[PDB]
RNA sequence: UUUGCUCCACACAAUAUAGAUGGAUACGAAUAAGGCGUCCUUGUGGCGUCGCUGAACCAUAGCAGGCUAGCAACGGUGCACUUGGCGGAAAGGCCUUGGGUGCUUGCUGGCGAAUUGCAAUGUCAUUUUGCGUGGGGAUAAAUCAUUUGUAUACGACUUAGA
RNA sequence: GAACUGGCGAUGCGGGAUGAACCGAACGUAGAGUUAAGGUGCCGGAAUACACGCUCAUCAGACACCACAAAAGGUGUUAGU
């Protein structure tokens, strides 16, 4: 229906939004996540510490170089959990990971466009109120990512900058519909509601 | 041979007198009454293609005086009947095409 | 599966030292009449010395619930095997009719005991009539005076797969 | 001053609320709450709109704000005099919810003719529209 | 006007298959709009074209069509099965391709 | 090194396409809470309204969209300019001033369309390269060989030499 | 090391990721339809179906053959006598 469809990463959960996004690939949907440091694992955040160390651990013992390599970015953490999801082996997994793009924070090329969610995998609308979540961030900076401060700062000057474009936006569209209703009925306005519009 | 006659009518959009298919056109609920008109002159000999010999062999590169005052015969009488009700005239010059949100199994016509 | 009562008759079959038997009767909670009349001969095999062989079946009837739309309180008496040995006990179920309440209580004992269709024994169910008889707290929660409470945390599913707005949860 | 909480009411379950029937064999018609059975499932009845009286998962029903007195247990003749009598079926319809539904469904009915009837008058709306956004 | 789209959109998804075998005679068709089976049977019967581009003129156009049709619905969320002359060539899977309102029973 | 190199405009060829076919349509935060409007003593404030999905909103008529006439407004939109800003996370985009020019389906008219013969994607997109024009722009280095020894199996490295 | 039967050996096919023996079913070459055993978040064809409960593990658990865990305990929590 688009041709490319930028999700906000900021409440999700991570395998059940790469179970959604690797779907829409592999159907040929192009697919950027931006504000992938947002991201929430269910469960306890010493749990989660525990499960990146487990999967530390493991690496090649002749040769450390070659073995499984432990990303430490948020985004690069749901690359991996995507990656897990294509068949990356072949040419059409290939062709499908390269549909996609994930980003920490939202970049000047997507700051200006529109970000949607995935309803179904929203953790206040999947978790039940109670149970504990994580943060991808602080995870991702608790095992060694380094630029958690900086994303921060920029993420609120694009939320300063994003607030100032919305005022303006807010007056424009209360102008609109002041305009619309002081223009509703006449004749054309009466003609239009009773087909429907 | 089951195939149904059809006029723009000429004026409007420049259709002329045809026969279509029934299984390649959608059948709207707009309608206009066509009493008035005298259809029985065309019939499947009236549409004759004058088929082309294999010698003739178009390298690089006209219309039928009786087939077109047929149609000035036929459309004058079908537009009297379209200025009766607004915006048909209007309606059938332009032309129908799917917008993007459209799911033809939940429209109708 | 969803439950139907039925009674079944039946006796043994007659003989000349004895025509006429004494037509014993049971109601049974069973999806259908193959089962309801197998579980039968079951608790007859375990009650009288009879078998299906030696015995007949003189009458099936279906009984359905007499007020279907009238809220009752029923009290359950349920045999269960557990893993270890056999034990009573008594549940007791707020719904609309005796099938659906039965319904619930084998839901209830393969959720919360692991019992099975096959280790649960149906002893009796009965409509408490009188409230201050109800003596579970889950229930007697729920017959009291202008009982009202809210929905919080509404979660509408979607038929799109990308939503356009953030969604809310206000009921 | 004086201590402010934020209340946050949000639509109570309890007898005589109106309810609307969202999947099902009703499914957009509304019914009445006569009574709870449990947390989860409650008797409802729609004798106006041809609800049968039954118990029903509070799933399958969306709650409305409306509510009428009703005590509770009410037989069905007894439902339908009480919701004649507080006239809640055009207390619905008055509601953003109801005009929104019958849009909808008008949009569905509207043919291709009336399709490019308010095509036509769109545009007329919207020129008189942008011709008034130049003196503000 | 600006539009003059007289067909649905829709998408190569697959093969028909089971976990490790394919099938390369059955084409698995997700139809834009669609998502049951009920509103999947509107389309049964539709042709559908797969519109391609290659680098050699053949008959005075540089655009291949291959052509095929709607014959039963699959699963439970509006996809389609459709069958073609020649099959189609398994790179397309996630590829556009064009479901006609002829023949038509409106 | 016989007129080479780069950029700009179109002219023709070739080359392919992981797959245009109306529009990726911009707050943030919370969800046992919010959004919008309005008012005030500007707050963790009062009052009203909305949600219950984008089934929306915008756009959308004309030879794949022609040639003309008029009315009403002083709007809407495209193109090349032009003034002033803002944007460094991957800015390469967003806003704005002024005039020009084209269209206007806001409303009413006049002429054209056939024959692709009862369908055949019935061809309208963008990606790279070459060769021509005619209009600007600029006039280098690296390697081998010689040499060095802060280096060195050989390559490599570090030096020097109009 | 024996008894009865069914198999593998001599046998491919669908499932159990993988495997001689397990489950389903035995095989000419093709087309259409329906299924078995097994499954339907993604890999992966098929409901992020519906319904009632239970469980939060600073080594959770996740399916017969089958790829292990016991005695003894716990105002963890749930239901009972």
């Amino acid at each position: 229906v688009e041709p490319v469809v930028v999700i906000d990463g900021k409440g999700h959960l991570v395998g059940r939004l790469a179970s959604v996004v690797a779907k829409q690939l592999l159907n040929g949907q192009k697919i950027v996540v931006v504000r992938a440091e947002e991201l929430n694992i269910s469960g306890e955040f010493f749990r989660n510490k525990l499960k990146y160390h487990d999967f530390l651990r493991k690496a090649t013992a002749f040769n450390k170089t070659r073995g499984p390599f432990h990303f430490r970015a948020p985004s690069r953490i749901f690359y991996k959990a995507l990656r897990g999801m294509v068949s990356h082996k072949t040419a059409r997994g290939k062709a499908a990971l390269e549909r996609l793009k994930v980003f920490e924070g939202i970049p000047p090329p997507y700051d200006k466009k529109k970000r949607v969610v995935v309803p179904q995998a929203l953790r206040v609308l999947r978790l039940k109120p109670g149970r504990k979540y994580t943060t991808l961030g602080k995870l991702s900076t608790s095992v060694g990512w380094k630029y958690e401060d900086v994303v921060a700062k920029l993420e609120a000057k694009r939320k300063v900058s994003s607030a100032e474009y919305y005022a303006k936006k807010r007056a424009f569209t209360k102008k609109v519909a002041s305009a619309n209703a002081t223009a509703a009925e006449s004749d054309v306005a009466k003609q239009l509601a009773a087909l429907g519009y | 041979d089951n195939t149904l006659l059809v006029t723009g009518p000429f004026k409007v959009n420049g259709v002329p007198l045809r026969r279509v298919n029934a299984r390649y056109v959608i059948a709207t609920s707009t309608k206009v009454s066509v009493e008035g008109v005298n259809v029985e002159k065309f019939n499947v000999e009236y549409f004759a293609k004058e088929k082309l010999t294999k010698k003739e062999k178009k390298e690089a590169n006209e219309i039928k005086t009786e087939r077109v005052e047929d149609q000035k015969v036929v459309d004058k009488a079908l537009l009297a009947e379209i200025k009766k009700t607004p915006l048909l005239k209007q309606y059938l010059s332009a032309s129908f095409s799917l917008k993007n949100g459209d799911k033809p199994h939940l429209l109708k016509f | 599966a969803h439950f139907k009562e039925y009674q079944v008759i039946g006796r043994r079959l007659p003989t000349e030292s004895v025509p006429e038997p004494k037509l014993f009767r049971m109601r049974i909670f069973a999806s259908n009449e193959v089962i309801a009349k197998s579980r039968y001969w079951y608790f007859l095999q375990k009650l009288h010395k009879v078998k299906k062989a030696s015995g007949e079946i003189v009458s099936i009837n279906q009984i359905n619930e007499a007020h279907p739309t009238k809220v009752k309180n029923f009290g359950v008496w349920v045999r269960y095997d557990s893993r270890s040995g056999t034990h009573n006990m008594y549940k007791e179920i707020r719904d609309v009719s005796r099938v659906a309440a039965v319904e619930t209580l084998y839901q209830d004992m393969a959720a919360r005991h692991r019992a099975r269709f096959r280790s649960i024994h149906i002893l009796k169910v009965a409509e408490i009539e009188k409230t201050a008889d109800v003596k579970r707290q889950y229930v007697k929660q729920f017959l009291t005076k202008d009982l009202k409470f809210p929905l919080p945390h509404r979660v509408q599913k979607s038929t799109k797969t990308f939503s356009y707005k953030r969604p809310s949860t206000f009921y | 001053t004086d201590s402010i909480v934020k209340a946050s009411n949000w639509r109570l379950v309890e007898v005589g609320r109106v309810v609307l029937i969202k999947k099902g064999q009703s499914a957009g018609k509304l019914a009445a709450i006569v009574e709870i059975i449990d947390q989860k499932k409650v008797l409802i009845d729609g004798p106006k709109a041809g609800v049968p009286r039954q118990a029903i998962n509070l799933g399958q029903v969306v709650l409305t704000p409306l509510t009428f007195a009703l005590p509770r247990g009410a037989r069905t003749a007894t439902v339908s005099k009480k919701w004649a009598a507080a006239a809640v079926c055009e207390k619905w319809a008055a509601s953003s919810w109801a005009k929104k539904i019958a849009q909808r469904e008008r949009r569905a009915a509207l043919t291709d003719f009336e399709r490019f009837q308010v095509m036509v008058l769109r545009k007329q709306k919207r020129y008189t529209v942008k011709k008034a956004l130049a003196k503000a | 006007a600006e539009s003059h789209r007289l067909y649905v959109k829709g998408k190569h998804l697959s093969y028909q298959r089971s976990k490790r075998v394919n099938n390369p005679n059955v084409s698995l068709i997700k139809i834009e709009g669609v998502a049951t089976p009920q509103d999947a049977q509107f389309y049964l019967g539709k042709r559908i074209a797969y519109v391609y581009r290659a680098s050699k003129e053949v008959r005075g156009s540089k655009i291949r069509v291959m052509w095929g049709k709607v014959t039963r619905t699959h699963g439970n969320s509006g996809v389609v099965r459709a069958t073609f002359r020649n099959n189609l060539p398994a790179k397309t899977f996630g590829a556009s391709v064009r479901i006609f309102l002829y023949p038509s029973n409106i």
